[PDB]
């Protein structure tokens, strides 16, 4: 703090800050301004030193508003990245991305910080264990089954359930895992910021009463913060969870949600930064800045990192380089569909798009492979006769592929499920589906023992057996 | 039809009472323009003795 | 709406006088400055304004 | 600012300070300008078509007959081989800046209509000083027509900030009349 | 009209009480200035975004503040500035006068009004870029918002503190469902501002206009920057419709924004930008124009019981060139929003208006924005639409289709005509119920899809008239009670008996 | 005692000029380059101060040549904006951009001349009257109809027919019209100028003898014109409409062909000029650009100017910056269609993309606003079967859609109509249908009066009586 | 307005400019980020050699520049 720059520009959200010749900070260093508010007062705003420019000045992104910032203001470097404090009393604050705690209340303890830049961890170290878990979804576990301290993708467009499915796994999951969980929204709605918050207060995870010993950890770097700031609440949350991994040695969640807003708030600055633009207007570093925020995302022997992280996708273009640079790293990718979305199948996965390196026969048992591999071929078949009925009729095609479509129509229409977070959206109470429900509710449509029931019987039901009352209340209907 | 042109008419009508209150308006501030003269000699030395220490 | 109007009217004429009338004051304060002590009281004025000045820079 | 012809401006004086010749630099630096703004010695050395060898030679007996100083010659003589004689111009005038920084002087210029005695300037440029935060004020004056009987002064990094009361008060009257 | 009398009086008030108070100002000179924009040398003490005054008299806003030199936008046209004379720092950074009095008053960028009535008595300032709500400080969604539009108050709700964006081609009748919206907050209380960026001047004076014969003014303020103004004021324009939306939404009162359209103004923002020689992005916008909506629309909030509980809807109206959604600037908008209104060209030529395309139409607070007594009726009415849909299109690829998919065909079709509505003929949320409860129990099943929308008008002129408890229950207490019930079907029964001998 | 300049730089026709340190013309004023050549001096090469750069330096792009100025000639100072004749003498004349006359006739009186660079009318001078104006298109008097004193749009690729669908509003408009009118040609070919020219001529709309009752202005920035002249032809135009709607307080008409060449050389002085260019080639100040010259455009209280524009649209493409930008601007949109003139449907217009503002039924009433809309729905239901139809053909459809699709393909023939301009052409003579006859034949279709009879029994009659004595024809004839 | 006038450089070459020198040895930094050091000096070097800077990174000189060696 001993070193005094002054600020030399100010365009956009990127400073350039003049530094005595010998002594300038490292790359990553936090900057803070000592520049003054509307009551002139002294506040202070961060910035990251991106970048040494030569003629001894640097080139800083600032994790605050540059609005009111002056050209020769004292910038004093504070020698190391942002140190975000980690541990115990982080546990049931919300927090900055500088760390500071967002919910009003008394101040966390800075005694234990860490900063936010590391490397990841060793070849060595990586956990190789497969373990897969429960979630109560019939197309997640069903068909693209999430691995216990592994990397899980929503991938989809504005507005098919990224958000919503998230919701609902975080409910279950959250609640039942031993291990403090830690949501990190990277520029989201304040809504949903708030929407979380006053839910988990709800389900008993934040317990307002006695605070830490609350199970979950919030970090928002939302919509209205700057491009400096969206592009590290990715660390921050992440910071916050390698310390629950490595020092505490307890299993994490960390549901990151976005990852895009990462990707993309780098982008915004990139330009500024000088850099030229790659492909598709994003960074050259995106690659790079993707491989360096998810390596660190790992389980280790000392502890597992269970990440399900929301993955916007511009325009529904699953080649967007932003998506596309993601899909390496994930465990278990869950692609929604627009088109299942407009349909009404909610959770609009896509079971033909959707991936998983756990659907195995040695990881989930031959009988679980078989159905799962038999439902996407009865969706596939159908999927190419989609062209061909439409402009031929029903009455075109053979008894055989008649059936799989009559199949793959009902079996598309099961996979569909009600969430304990969508009871707003559905009208209808949530309700959760083990593996074994599922794999024995779809063995009987793949059998051909439910052919004669309505197809409306299977939207929007839990279990196999909610159908089957479902179809019973529907022929009751029909005969009045 | 006819309440509704009787309507119609009376809108004309609003319309001409709106049009010749501007005008007779128009007419006063122009008067006022012509009238209170002193204010304008005496509001100009107004300034004078206040605009300067 | 129309008496909204005349609101307005009587506002803008106002305005106008006020304003003409003070650039007549400001012509004739400009013409007798003209007139008014050059050494004496352009010198008097001077010390003033070096005084205020001085005032504000202690301030 | 920090562009190129402030750049290599930053680096001349900056030898000099490290060698003690800061007065005796800037008075060759202050020479410098007189001789290169005659528009046909400015041209010759600018162009890139007449030869280098030839600039150098005429060059070299320019510094003699001046007598500039020992590295205030190659200073001149590296803006030739490094092709940058086409922003001389602008260079001698940022040196200027830079080297009121160097000492800490700042200037202030101040305006008025009459000459002032040095009293009135002696408070200003203590006021300037206190204000500016300066080791030194260097005043500037300029005579003006227009104002009424006061004056302006402007200091800062630039002339940036400028305080004053002559005009400004008829100006200010007039405003606020109208609020 | 008496003037002169009293200027003797007037001007020497001017002169009286005058401070002339001494203090330091930044200023800066003028080196270049060309199409909306100068580049000012000096000015070491300016703020980013600060304005600063021209010689001439402009306020410009010191965005690009580079080591040479800043980079003013000019908040209008400097042909008067030249090069070489002096600007003043001002030390503001774009504050607007904002008070109680705006109402219904059409006010300009800068918020001086251009309707010609007056100057506004404005006490207070707000800034312009003010931070948005914190995360503690807001709370959830649970108001209604009515639009009287019964496609969108039964299957995409919109709730005070939310917003929703209007999505469309042009000529689609986006315009017209926002200002809809407007007309209906008559005597709910809440403050409506209409941001017209970038929109034809003579386009802006007749929505002045009918909102005025509506008497929709008394609580409508409109802020409007026309095609033909500068850059930087249709720039700034939603910003200070934000700031005047803002002030009373602290106030405890609850406040709706358009902002019409948000497209015109990030175009205004690209032209800003590249004369700036900032490096652009796709389509030549700026990398920071997502930052841009995103920061004026996430100001729209419900705030905690703590800060008032005031709201500010805000419903964003981007039009999409021939349906696509995948541009640059509808991809952006859409993603900041809690859920989209998608109006297409294909559903309003074939008479289905407003057109409110609801398979693509999203609310992302869902049924917490609806009273419990339209939650319950209409609560699954979205998604079996959505799912009817799917058969509706595969049902004409079948010859001879069975009656239990006949019945939905039936019903579904039977469905889709309540929704739709003649252009300004709101409906009262007990118009939507009793609507709502006829389609989804069958009580259309029986007649023609053409006498589906004369059915429904004389059944609610019936119960307005015959049976007005069923209006006292839904009006207090806001649920659809089995009394409500009982009283609908009594009245549905015998509108169909009448409807039968007509 | 005009300060005077020196050309520093010509970069095609964008001139940077240094002028006294004091003085700096202002941005927008003229500056008149004193020119020289081998016979003769002329000081024809006039300029428009864009920018000021510092160092004392102007750039301003010149409405003219720039073959043959040299660094250093001296340049004055107008001190105003580019001022061009208005009026009483700007009748029956052709002009320049400059507001010099090219119909070798006599000079013009510069008594009365106004600046082509003003502020629009303020948002109080407005006026709010809806009205709706007839044409004689069936295409245009139907479903999308034209408003009385507001901008109408004409959209459509290369050879769709906007030049000849202009001519024919002028044609019915012009003469019945009591408001002079003024045309205003910015980047079109002069040959149509000059035939544009004679018809006036031929009509009476130019009167030879008395030329001052002639109640036609015309105003001509065509292709050959330099790009700093296709800019500011449209302003001149709208600077002399503006001036006769201000001060003789009349109703104009303001044609102009084609205002997306106005954007077009906007965008090439634009890259001359250094600013980075927003999307595709457009100078990024586009929507500036466009909405200056369109907001001037406005009806006041005083008087009414009912532009009729043809706008360009470059590769059939609607999202094009320029055509896009436009739309927002216009009252009435007409976007005519390349696939109804491949099949030769003549007038183009694509009769589901055009819109208008004044179609609605407090408007244009209760009838035409019920048929307007039941029209479009038929074509719209019919463009959805399209598709289908495509691969599989007809037979296959239902018997609904199947009426629907033979209603439609009569609603698309009696659309299309023959013109009075169109003459030339095909030898057949133009039928004016008056908006009430347009209302009652659209009613006959959808009704199906009218189901028994072939379909081009429908193609290229005026009225749908014309229609039903052509269909007796085809079934009479054997 | 382009890299190696960082007036450390400028000042250097004033006071050797009666000289004749090589400065093939070393190079010193210029500016680094985003993984790149721009490097004034290195006269010897050849494209694709390793370079080492202080604290043991090492690069690769893809970039021979006149002004300087990215
Ligand atoms: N519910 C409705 N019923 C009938 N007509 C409607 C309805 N909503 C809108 N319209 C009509 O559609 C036309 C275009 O609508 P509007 O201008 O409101 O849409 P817009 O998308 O804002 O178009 P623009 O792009 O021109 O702004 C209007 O004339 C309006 O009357
Ligand atoms: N399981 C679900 N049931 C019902 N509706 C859903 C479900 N998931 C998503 N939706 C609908 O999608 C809307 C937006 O999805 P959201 O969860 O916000 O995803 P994203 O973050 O991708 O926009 C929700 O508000 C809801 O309307
Ligand atoms: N109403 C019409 N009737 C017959 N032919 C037409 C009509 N309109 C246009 N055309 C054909 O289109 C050709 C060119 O149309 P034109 O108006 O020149 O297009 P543009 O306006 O793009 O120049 C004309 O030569 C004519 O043959
Ligand atoms: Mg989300
Ligand atoms: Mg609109
Ligand atoms: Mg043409």
């Amino acid at each position: 703090k001993k070193n005094l720059g002054r600020i030399a520009q100010i365009i956009g959200p990127v400073l350039d800050v003049a530094f005595p010749p010998g002594k300038m900070p490292n790359i990553y260093n936090a900057l803070i301004v000592k520049g003054r508010d509307t009551a002139g007062q002294p506040m202070n705003v961060t910035c990251e030193v991106q970048q040494l420019l030569g003629n001894n000045r640097v080139r800083a992104v600032a994790m605050s508003a540059t609005d009111g910032l002056t050209r020769g203001m004292e910038v004093i470097d504070t020698g190391a990245p942002l140190s975000v404090p980690v541990g115990g009393a982080t546990l049931g604050r919300i927090f900055n991305v500088l760390g500071e705690p967002v919910d009003n209340l008394g101040p966390v303890d800075t005694r234990t910080t860490s900063p936010i830049h590391r490397s990841a961890p060793a070849f060595t170290q990586l956990d190789t264990k497969l373990s897969i878990f429960e979630t109560g979804i019939k197309v997640v576990d069903l068909l693209a089954p999430y691995r216990r301290g592994g990397k899980i993708g929503l991938f989809g467009g504005a507005g098919v359930g990224k958000t919503v499915l998230i919701m609902e796994l975080i409910n279950n999951i959250a609640k039942a895992h031993g291990g403090v969980s830690v949501f990190g929204g990277v520029g989201e709605r304040t809504r949903e910021g708030n929407d979380l918050y006053m839910e988990m207060k709800e389900s008993g995870v934040i317990n307002e009463q006695n605070i830490a010993e609350s199970k979950v950890a919030l970090v928002y770097g939302q919509m209205n913060e700057p491009p400096g700031a969206r592009m590290r609440v990715g660390l921050t949350a992440l910071t916050m969870a390698e310390y629950f991994r490595d020092v505490n040695e307890q299993d994490v969640l960390l549901f990151i949600d976005n990852i895009f807003r990462f990707v993309q708030a780098g982008s915004e600055v990139s330009a500024l930064l000088g850099r030229m633009p790659s492909a598709v207007g994003y960074q050259p570093t995106l690659s790079t800045e993707m491989g360096s925020l998810q390596e660190r995302i790992t389980s280790t022997k000392e502890g597992s990192i269970t990440s399900i992280q929301a993955v916007y996708v511009p325009a529904d273009d699953l080649t967007d380089p932003a998506p596309a640079t993601t899909f390496a790293h994930l465990d278990a990718t869950t692609v929604l569909s627009r088109g299942l979305a407009a349909k009404g199948i909610y959770p609009a996965v896509d079971p033909l798009d959707s991936t998983s390196t756990m659907l195995q026969p040695r990881i989930v048992g031959e009988e679980h492979y078989e159905i799962a591999q038999r439902v996407k071929e009865t969706l596939q078949r159908y999927k190419e006769l989609q062209d061909i009925i439409a402009i031929l009729g029903l009455d075109e095609l053979s008894e055989e592929d008649r059936l799989t479509v009559a199949r793959a129509r009902k079996i598309e229409r099961f996979l569909s499920q009600p969430f304990f977070v969508a009871e707003v959206f559905t009208g209808s109470p949530g309700k959760y589906v083990g593996l074994a429900e599922t794999i024995r509710g779809f063995q009987l449509i793949l059998s051909g023992e439910l052919d004669s029931l309505p197809e409306q019987a299977f939207y929007l039901v839990g279990n196999i057996d909610e159908a089957t009352a479902k179809a019973m209340n529907l022929e009751m209907e029909s005969k009045l | 039809l006819e309440v509704e042109a009787k309507l119609a008419e009376g809108r004309k009508k609003i319309e001409v009472e709106l049009q010749e209150a501007l005008g007779s308006l128009e007419q006063q501030k122009e008067d006022t323009i012509k009238s209170l003269d002193s204010q304008i000699s005496a509001l100009s030395d107004d300034i004078v003795k206040k605009v300067l220490p | 709406y129309k008496n909204e109007t005349i609101q307005f009217e009587q506002q803008k004429a106002i305005n106008q006088v006020r304003q003409r009338v003070f650039q007549q004051a400001l012509q004739g304060a400009l013409g007798t400055l003209n007139s008014c002590l050059n050494n004496e009281l352009h010198l008097r004025t001077i010390n003033a304004n070096i005084g205020m000045f001085g005032a504000m820079n202690e301030i | 600012v920090d562009s190129t012809a402030s750049r290599y401006a930053s680096a001349l004086a900056d030898v000099a300070d490290v060698t003690g010749t800061l007065e005796a630099t800037n008075s060759d630096v202050e020479k410098l300008i007189r001789i290169f703004s005659e528009e046909p010695v400015y041209y010759f050395f600018a162009n890139p078509v007449i030869s280098i060898d030839n600039k150098r030679s005429v060059l070299d007996e320019i510094i003699t007959t001046s007598g500039l100083q020992p590295h205030t010659a190659n200073f001149i003589n590296i803006l030739i081989d490094s092709e940058r004689i086409n922003l001389v111009k602008e260079i001698l005038n940022e040196f200027e800046d830079v080297f009121n920084k160097i000492t800490g002087t700042e200037v202030a210029v101040v305006t008025s209509v009459v000459k002032l005695e040095n009293d009135h300037l002696a408070q200003i440029a203590k006021g300037v000083q206190k204000i500016t935060g300066a080791k030194n004020v260097r005043i500037k004056t300029v005579i003006d027509p227009s104002l009424v009987a006061g004056f302006t002064i402007r200091y800062g990094n630039e002339g940036s900030k400028l305080v004053d009361m002559s005009v400004k008060k008829q100006l200010e009257e007039i405003a606020a009349q109208l609020e | 009209t008496i003037r002169a009398d009293e200027i003797s009086k007037i001007i020497r008030e001017r002169i009286e009480g005058y401070n002339r108070e001494v203090k330091v100002v930044n200023t800066g000179t003028v080196l270049q200035v060309g199409d909306g924009i100068a580049r000012i040398h000096g000015l070491d003490e300016v703020m980013a975004g600060e304005l600063v005054e021209f010689e001439e008299g402009t306020i410009g806003i010191a965005l690009n503040l580079e080591s040479n030199n800043v980079g003013v936008v000019l908040m209008g046209d400097g042909l008067m500035i030249q090069e070489g004379s002096s600007v003043k720092a001002t030390g503001r950074i774009a504050q607007i006068p904002v008070s109680e009095a705006y109402l219904g008053r059409v006010i300009n960028a800068l918020a001086k009004p251009i309707d010609g009535r007056g100057e506004i008595t404005a006490s207070e300032s707000r800034l312009i870029e003010s931070p948005a709500p914190g995360i503690m400080s807001r709370r959830s969604v649970y108001e209604p918002l009515q639009t009287g539009l019964i496609a969108i108050d039964a299957m995409i709700p919109v709730g005070r503190g939310q917003r929703e964006l209007i999505i469309g081609d042009r000529q689609t009748g986006k315009t017209a469902v926002a200002t809809d919206t407007i007309l209906n907050q008559q005597g709910q209380n809440v403050i409506c501002v209409y941001v017209a960026i970038g929109q034809k001047a003579s386009s802006v004076a007749q929505v002045v206009t009918n909102f005025q014969e509506r008497g929709a003014m008394e609580y409508t303020i409109v802020v409007a920057e026309t095609a033909d103004s500068p850059a930087t004021l249709q720039y700034l324009a939603p910003y200070t419709g934000a700031a005047l939306a803002e002030y009373f939404m602290y106030r405890e009162r609850h406040t709706l924004i358009i902002y019409d359209d948000l497209s015109k103004q990030a175009q205004a923002y690209r032209q800003m930008s590249l004369l700036l020689r900032r490096p652009p992005g796709r389509e030549a916008y700026p990398g920071d124009v997502f930052y841009l909506h995103s920061r004026l629309l996430e100001r729209a909030a419900k705030l905690s019981s703590l800060l008032g509980e005031g709201s500010m809807t805000a419903l964003p109206i981007v039009e999409t060139q021939a349906g696509d959604v995948s541009a640059y600037i509808p991809t952006n908008v859409i993603s900041i929003t809690d859920g989209q209104i998608f109006l297409s060209a294909d559903l309003f030529n074939a008479g289905i208006r407003p057109a409110i395309n609801v398979g693509i139409s999203v609310s992302r607070v869902g049924s917490a924005a609806q009273i419990k007594a339209m939650k319950k009726v209409a609560g699954k009415l979205k998604l079996e639409l959505a799912q009817f849909a799917e058969l509706e299109a595969f049902a004409q690829f079948a010859s001879d289709l069975d009656k239990a998919t006949q019945n939905q065909l039936a019903r579904g079709q039977r469905l889709r005509e309540l929704l739709k509505q003649p252009q300004s003929a709101p409906l009262t949320v007990e118009e939507q119920v009793m609507t709502i409860y006829t389609g989804t129990n069958g009580y259309l099943d029986s007649l023609e899809l053409d006498q589906v929308r004369k059915y429904l008008v004389e059944l609610r002129t019936y119960v307005k008239t015959n049976k007005p408890e069923f209006q006292e229950i839904i009006s207090s207490t806001k649920t659809f009670t089995e009394e409500a019930e009982a009283l609908l079907k009594e009245a549905i029964q015998e509108q169909m008996e009448r409807f039968l001998l007509q």
